[PDB]
């Protein structure tokens, strides 16, 4: 992702979708005027590795008119990879594969005028471009709802927008939104996790509290000689002698208790 | 009867259409054409063994 | 005898049997009273239909059950009279409340049971008006006249030949089917014009009279006449 | 997921097709016989069929040996069977994918 | 049928369609019917 | 726009079957039957291959 | 290693290609139209018998879709009241869908 002369450069990289096969492109116009990506059609038996799930090489095979760059002049072939540099997710075409004859891009010397269309731009970072503001806004093909002149605050005006960010004390402050971060190893330990079930999945982490019946004449016997030890089931209960009682989330290797 | 049979039998266009279970038998042999899932040499269930 | 005990046939339609002492037990032991909540009568806002379809001479005679002590859930079997064909039958409120039950005639009364209304097909007052006239006349005439004309209902109509009362379906009288159900016997129309006793001398007579014709009689006629450009598909004879 | 792989979700199936039937030298007097109240169903069974260690083989419509179905339909025709009904012929599988 | 030698078997060793001759004979099936071999292959005695 | 591993750009003269699309010859219900079933097997042959070269061991790849 | 028989010639078909055969084909057996969707069968049925073929399938399909409009017109507006104590639901359609 680069700019010059008003317009977007970026480097990607097609790949068969074993990704066994793949083709590096090095500056490739992000141009919102093609509803769909544009490759040569040279490239279709260079990307086609015939994998397991797919005994022919693409899912995909078809022909269409594709007059839209320059009667089945074209084919449709999916579905090919394709990672952009800046962006973290793959995005996945079914581009026009043009022989020399329908389009010829060869259109400077080494140069092969391979450009990027919505299809791919809707699925990256890329797309948050396309909205008023961005760098892709002029290139959008002119319509009722996007005007092409205003000023962007003049626009967003118009949406609503009135002062700055957070700037009316009306509005909490952007960053107070998250304060404490709970980190379990960085403060007061882990939890102690019991269960009463099954599993550690199935149950819940709760014990039974005092109101149990089997509970009741033992948690007594405790009350009343509360220094010698007591027989029960009274010990399951999440009610005990000591000070710390059993519930859930106790930290039990923090230092203080 | 064989006759008048024939002909309105081949009037009609909703024959002409194969018939599986008229028109052949798909495996003759006593045994089956491939291994399906009986014990082994020791004893294991076709569940328990891959050929 | 022996054979009592056995149980006896449930098919599709029908749920919980209730045959066996533990099937019997815990019902037994709800007894109901019937409040100002409970009783039917106060209800008729909804369930009015439901109100006018019950027989209230037979059930009161035969169930010594009077009128105001019918719970709009009640279970006990009494008899209604349907309001819409005219037939009796006994079954329980709760079972008419709690999802649609009602005579069994009624619930044929569209052409399919799979799709309730879903038919185009037009009424018998229209497509066959001479069958109105044929019904047995309980006064209801006029309800059976307003059912679909591919409809699969189980009427009663007075035979022609010998005055007498049979019951056969009214697309078997009329003949007509609709697109995607099953074809009906090719003569349906003419062999159900009369009684099941009646039927057999007049469809006799063409075929006294083709043996009249060819002193000889086979069933193959009609095909035949249907004999006097198809796509057929290439052999491997060759 | 969905762009990536996209034969995950099956679109495609072995279509209902009616199959021609056998001539009746009877004629008319035995018409009303195959035509009656019910669907019919037959499946195949013997030695090469039925057997599920093998089951998609016998229901892949590639295979010539492929097990037989059909269907007499009440007014007496005859189809395929639908893979549903295919299916019912083989002891009840459960797929759970726990993954995702 | 999955916890049994299958009966194909003895077709394997005595020739196929051999028992309908065994089951036409005159004393049979009480108690004894004529012996039928069915040993997974990779057992027999005679061969392997 | 420059392009690695493509090399040489557009390829050499190479149409694809379906676009390109030369007349259908038509074979006796034996040319069609014997390619459909050559053909077959090759993709069967190709599935085969493919397994093999995945449960291949460690070792043997080495 | 010579000793006690002679080596059978069947072995030799191990070594050469030239000795596999398969007599027939495939479905030279009477079966050839098995595969309803093989090229084979289009060739030997042509179109307008495939579209006879599978017209039973076509009105499968647009029967559940003539139904689903049928229910959808019928209980489009959720509340109303449709019948003697039925009224619409929304869930029915829901349902069937
Ligand atoms: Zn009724
Ligand atoms: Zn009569």
């Amino acid at each position: 992702f680069r700019m010059s002369g008003g317009d977007m450069f970026v480097e990607y990289k097609v790949l068969s979708r074993d990704h066994r096969r793949s083709i590096r492109v090095e500056d490739a116009i992000v141009d919102p005027t093609f509803k769909r990506t544009v490759l040569p059609l040279g490239w279709l038996e260079l990307l086609r590795s015939p994998s397991l799930r797919l005994p022919t090489g693409y899912f995909v095979e078809e022909t269409v008119h594709v007059s839209l760059p320059n009667e089945a002049n074209a084919i449709i072939a999916g579905p090919v990879v394709l990672y952009i540099t800046g962006q973290s997710v793959p995005v996945v075409l079914n581009p026009y594969f043009v022989p020399e004859g329908t389009w010829d891009m060869r259109t400077r010397d080494g140069e092969l005028d391979l450009r990027l269309g919505m299809d791919a731009i809707e699925q990256c970072t890329l797309f948050s471009e396309l909205r008023p503001g961005g760098l892709l806004y002029g290139k959008l093909p002119e319509n009722p709802n996007v005007r092409r002149n205003e000023s962007l605050r003049a626009t967003l005006g118009r949406y609503g927008m009135k002062c700055d960010l957070a700037e009316s004390p009306l509005v909490p402050r952007p960053w107070t939104r998250m304060r404490y971060m709970f980190i379990d190893e960085l403060q007061r330990g882990p939890k102690l996790t019991e269960f009463v079930g099954h599993n550690p999945r199935n149950g819940t982490p709760w014990r039974f509290s005092q109101n149990t019946k089997y509970f009741r004449i033992g948690i007594w016997r405790d009350t009343i000689r509360r220094n010698d030890m007591n027989e029960g089931l009274h010990a399951h209960s999440s009610w005990q002698k000591s000070p710390q009682q059993s519930v859930p989330e106790v930290r039990f290797l923090a230092p203080y208790p | 009867f064989r006759d008048v049979e024939e002909r309105r039998h081949s009037r009609d266009v909703v024959n002409e259409l194969p018939n599986p279970w008229y028109d052949y038998v798909a495996h003759a042999l006593p045994f089956p054409d491939r291994d399906a899932g009986y014990p082994d040499e020791y004893g294991d269930l076709g569940q328990w063994r891959a050929p | 005898s022996r054979w009592s005990s056995v149980w006896p046939n449930m098919r599709y339609g029908s749920m919980f049997l209730s045959y066996s002492v533990g099937r019997k037990l815990p019902m037994k032991g709800v007894n109901w009273v019937t409040r100002d909540s409970n009783r039917l009568l106060n209800f008729s806002n909804r369930y009015s239909a439901v109100i006018s379809d019950i027989d209230v001479k037979r059930t009161e005679e035969e169930l010594n059950v009077a009128l105001s002590d019918i719970r709009w859930n009640d279970h006990r079997r009494i008899y209604w009279k349907c309001s819409f064909c005219g037939s009796s039958y006994r079954k329980n409120v709760s079972v008419r409340t709690k999802y649609h039950a009602g005579c069994n005639f009624c619930k044929k009364k569209y052409p399919s049971e799979v799709r309730g209304e879903q038919h185009g097909s037009p009424p018998v007052s229209q497509a066959a008006p001479e069958l109105t006239e044929q019904l047995v006349d309980n006064g209801k005439r006029d309800n059976l006249a307003t059912l679909a004309v591919t409809s699969k209902f189980y009427a009663e109509w007075t035979c022609r030949g010998c005055g007498g009362s049979y019951r056969s379906t009214i697309r078997s009288r009329t003949g007509q089917v609709e697109a995607g159900q099953c074809t009906l016997h090719p003569d349906i129309v003419a062999w159900s014009a009369y009684c099941p006793s009646c039927s057999w001398r007049p469809n006799m007579v063409p075929i006294a009279e083709e043996v009249s014709r060819s002193g000889q009689f086979l069933g193959l006629e009609r095909s035949m006449e249907e004999l006097g450009p198809i796509p057929r598909r290439k052999r491997l004879a060759c | 997921y969905r762009r990536m792989f996209p034969e995950m979700i099956g679109r495609t199936g072995e279509p209902v097709q009616q199959y021609g039937q056998m001539p009746i030298w009877a004629g008319p007097h035995r018409q009303h016989a195959n035509k009656s109240e019910h669907n019919w169903m037959f499946a195949e069974i013997g030695v090469n069929v039925g057997h599920e260690a093998l089951k998609k083989l016998e229901l892949d419509p590639t295979n010539e040996k492929r097990r037989r179905f059909v269907i007499r339909q009440p007014d007496g025709t005859l189809r395929s069977a639908k893979m549903s009904e295919m299916r019912a012929w083989y002891w009840k599988e459960e797929w759970a994918d726990f993954r995702f | 049928d999955e916890m049994r030698q299958p009966y194909y078997i003895h077709e394997k060793r005595y020739g196929i369609f051999s028992n309908e001759r065994n089951i036409a004979k005159a004393r049979r099936g009480l108690p004894f019917i004529t012996p039928l071999y069915t040993k997974h292959m990779n057992l027999w005695d005679t061969d392997t | 726009a420059k392009v690695y591993g493509a090399v040489p750009p557009l390829g050499a003269a190479q149409g694809h079957r379906l676009l390109h699309g030369k007349r259908e010859r038509e074979g006796s219900l034996f040319a069609v039957a014997n390619d459909v079933k050559r053909d077959e097997r090759l993709l069967r042959q190709q599935l085969n291959a493919l397994l093999e070269e995945e449960r291949m061991p460690m070792q043997a790849r080495l | 290693l010579y000793k006690g028989i002679p080596r059978p010639a069947i072995t030799n078909l191990h070594y050469e290609p030239a000795w596999r055969y398969t007599l027939y084909q495939a479905g030279a057996h009477g079966a050839q139209l098995s595969n309803p969707r093989s090229p084979f069968t289009a060739k030997v049925l042509g179109d307008e018998l495939m579209q006879v073929r599978d017209i039973k399938s076509v009105e499968h399909c647009k029967a559940w879709f003539d139904r689903l409009q049928y229910l959808i017109n019928l209980h489009y507006e959720a509340v109303g009241d449709i019948g003697e104590f039925k009224s619409r639901h929304t869930r029915h359609v829901h349902e069937f869908f």
